[PDB]
RNA sequence: CAUAGUCAAAAGAAGAGUUUGAUUCUGGCUCAGAAGGAACGCUAGCUAUAUGCUUAACACAUGCAAGUCGAACGUUGUUCUAAAAAAAAAAAAAAUUUUUUUUUUUUUAAAAAAAAAAAAAAUUUUUUUUAAGAGUUGAGAACAAAGUGGCGAACGGGUGAGUAAGGCGUGGGAAUCUGCCGAACAGUUCGGGCUAAAUCCCGAAGAAAGCUAGAAAGCGCUGUUUGAUGAGCCUGCGUAGUAUUAGGUAGUUGGUUAGGUAAAGGCUGACCAAGCCGAUGAUGCUUAGCUGGUCUUUUCGGACGAUCAGCCACACCGGGACUGAGACACGGCCCGGACUCCCACGGGGGGCAGCAGUGGGGAAUCUUGGACAAUGGGCGCAAGCCUGAUCCAGCAAUAUUGCGUGAGUGAAGAAGGGCAAUUCCGCUCGUAAAGCUCUUUCGUCGAGUGCGCGAUCAUGACAUGACUCGAGGAAGAAGCCCCGGCUAACUCCGUGCCAGCAGCCGCGGUAAAACGGGGGGGGCAAGUGUUCUUCGGAAUGACUAGGCGUAAAGGGCACGUA
């Protein structure tokens, strides 16, 4: 997201020794089986790397998921104080309503039985 | 299976590759789960080539059990995704190669 | 050869104008970059505004 | 500090001619623009990248387009030979031997080292024949030679016939399955059958299957939990024309109960009810694959759905299922049909809408090419082997804001052509040409390096290319339409309502700027015209943005359903 997070957290490496590492043998087959040694190698390094980036992901979504309850609480917290304070309001104008609509029923009254 | 392979495009005799997260059975440059990044087989000005990957989503499908082709196997490698290929091991051929500098900006003989 | 290697999406971004990016030499090592190849990121970026002259 | 910071996402709005004696209005016709999978005429230099049977889903000669694995398994038959390690270079015709250390077995408790014929020596040696269903014959090479078995031939590739909603676009769901691939756990035992065996088939437990000390803790299989990827099923919304088609349905709509399916379900047997769909257009008829998108356009719309990608459907025409994780399967099987090729006449065989290619139809659409080097895919532990996927060459101005066909100078203003009271070198072709100087892009010719590059551990079809250098000589490279108005560009001769021209208005009946030729000129330019087709102009179906007194157009007038 940032070039410090990137340029101080990355793995730059060495020199690998394993390019050019072939010593070639007196024997075709034991270079076969050398070479088949290494597919074995390869196939290991591999199932290694595997796991680390299963473990990475899974932090990577248990940090996410603490995130997004914790951000949850907090919305849930402010919506229920927004809601009492509707709540309150609500019941002051309807308390306010009641003594405009008694005094008009009685006005509407007095006219119908002047009409009468 | 899930594949990290290579895709071609560019145009004729000028190729440009995409790495992509497929389905086997799907075409070359058909039907794909997503793109993952670039490569640029051609040298550039500065004297090498590029490439660009989505390194979270390559962790993704390798966590998952994708398997990558041969040239991804490579380029994986080489950003440090994963492991050295078997064959790398083996070492360069010689033999006596022309070192007889060339003008950059020209190509001809200095 | 040399590769030139940028990291792509959200988590790979130098900031506005495009990934972080490595160097990763033939031999098996990497490093950072250069000047001259300072220059070439910074030439390639997109421009947030049109084409003045 | 900094590989920071910058906040861009459009442009696009034109009018003219033609109804009248003239006018304004209404209203059509026609024109200037952009474009195409185009076709045809005339005319053509080059490179690159795209595109190239729109018609007959017409019929197809020929070659190729799907195999692979001996690390699952026997089988027969080919060859050749009768213990391991190390050294042999120097004095008095030469491939195979001598020396040193380990090791199996035999012979007389330490040492020594199959039968028959012919010959030699004192039991051994030399040569030859048969050895080897044989008191374990010791290594080796191919076995492809033919098979059984696994996996893949459900992908990739082609076409758009059908399909108007069982499809598609978009968003969801529950009642399912999922080979290969990733990650845990448990097992992998014993009999029989296919002439011989097995990772083939059957049986028992609990499901199975073994191979490899050549691949011995490496593969493989089975069961159970999972991730991932696909597949099946359902559904909301959106998605033609036609009312000069008004009723349609009878497993139809629902219920119950059995069956079937991996799975919900009239999916269907039986029984019961009479429902369900329809003027918010069912049903009938016609047309059509759908989408992303392509062309056009001041936004909207219209036309199209060809290349490419996603989904669907189909594979000579109809009907089926089998195997399989997956098919009711383009290059699999069975059946029926039409057509067709062999037949020894009993009977067999075939399916280019894979890539090339051929007939045919048509105005019209390409090579019977090269390589698996790259990318992708199948099989294999690999080595590899397949791959008309692809990559790359070939043909075609079919397309593309590309490049070139020279740059200067030159007055005998040459010759020649055209016009001319025949004015100013009489005017013009015309500085035009020729000549002279310079530069050689593109193309041509001759060479040279190649881990230049595509590809790297290695592998290059393209490549007779490219790149670099050299030779040469303006040399090899300009047309097509038009010139009365719309519309930029005018004279001479011929013709005489003829021959002809024409997009529209109109021209031609003896001085035609309109027909045809000469001369000159204008626009575009390796193109340029003509035809077809789409949008624009067209506010000419008007949402944006029009109307209905007298021009097209208020229903004769109400009442009322939606
Ligand atoms: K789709
Ligand atoms: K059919
Ligand atoms: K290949
Ligand atoms: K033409
Ligand atoms: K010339
Ligand atoms: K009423
Ligand atoms: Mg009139
Ligand atoms: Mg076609
Ligand atoms: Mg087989
Ligand atoms: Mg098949
Ligand atoms: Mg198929
Ligand atoms: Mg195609
Ligand atoms: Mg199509
Ligand atoms: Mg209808
Ligand atoms: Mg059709
Ligand atoms: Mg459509
Ligand atoms: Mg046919
Ligand atoms: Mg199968
Ligand atoms: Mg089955
Ligand atoms: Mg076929
Ligand atoms: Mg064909
Ligand atoms: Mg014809
Ligand atoms: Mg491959
Ligand atoms: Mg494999
Ligand atoms: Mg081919
Ligand atoms: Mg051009
Ligand atoms: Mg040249
Ligand atoms: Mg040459
Ligand atoms: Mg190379
Ligand atoms: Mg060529
Ligand atoms: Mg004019
Ligand atoms: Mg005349
Ligand atoms: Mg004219
Ligand atoms: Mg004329
Ligand atoms: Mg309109
Ligand atoms: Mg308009
Ligand atoms: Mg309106
Ligand atoms: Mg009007
Ligand atoms: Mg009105
Ligand atoms: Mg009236
Ligand atoms: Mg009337």
């Amino acid at each position: 997201t940032h070039h410090r997070h990137h340029q101080e957290t990355h793995s730059f490496l060495e020199p690998e020794s394993y390019i050019g590492s072939w010593e070639a043998p007196k024997d075709p087959k034991d270079a076969e089986r050398m070479l088949a040694q290494l597919r074995r190698d390869y196939a290991k390094k591999v199932s290694l790397y595997r796991k680390d980036y299963v473990h990475e992901i899974e932090m990577l979504r248990v940090e996410k998921q603490r995130k997004d309850e914790a951000r949850l609480v907090a919305e849930r917290a402010a919506n229920e104080e927004r809601r009492r304070l509707k709540a309150e309001a609500a019941k002051v104008r309807a308390e306010e309503r009641k003594i405009f609509q008694d005094e008009f029923r009685k006005t509407l009254m007095k006219e119908r039985a002047e009409k009468l | 299976v899930v594949r990290l392979r290579l895709s071609r495009l560019g145009c004729k005799n000028r190729p440009f590759f995409r790495v992509m997260a497929t389905d086997s059975r799907s075409p070359r440059d058909g039907k794909h789960i997503e793109v993952l990044g670039y490569f640029n087989p051609l040298p550039g000005q500065d004297g090498g080539k590029r490439m660009g990957l989505k390194f979270d989503r390559i962790k993704y499908w390798l966590s998952v059990g994708a398997q990558a082709s041969d040239p991804v196997q490579r380029l994986l490698f080489r950003s440090g995704l994963l492991p050295p290929p078997p064959m790398v091991a083996m070492g360069r051929k010689g033999g006596e190669r022309d070192t007889r500098p060339v003008d950059p900006m020209t190509g001809r003989f200095v | 050869w040399k590769i030139t290697v940028e990291k792509l999406g959200p988590q790979g971004k130098r900031g506005n104008g495009g990934g972080w990016k490595f160097v990763s030499l033939p031999d098996g090592s990497s490093r950072p970059l250069n000047e001259v190849e300072k220059m070439y990121v910074k030439r390639e970026a997109p421009r947030r505004r049109r084409k003045i002259l």
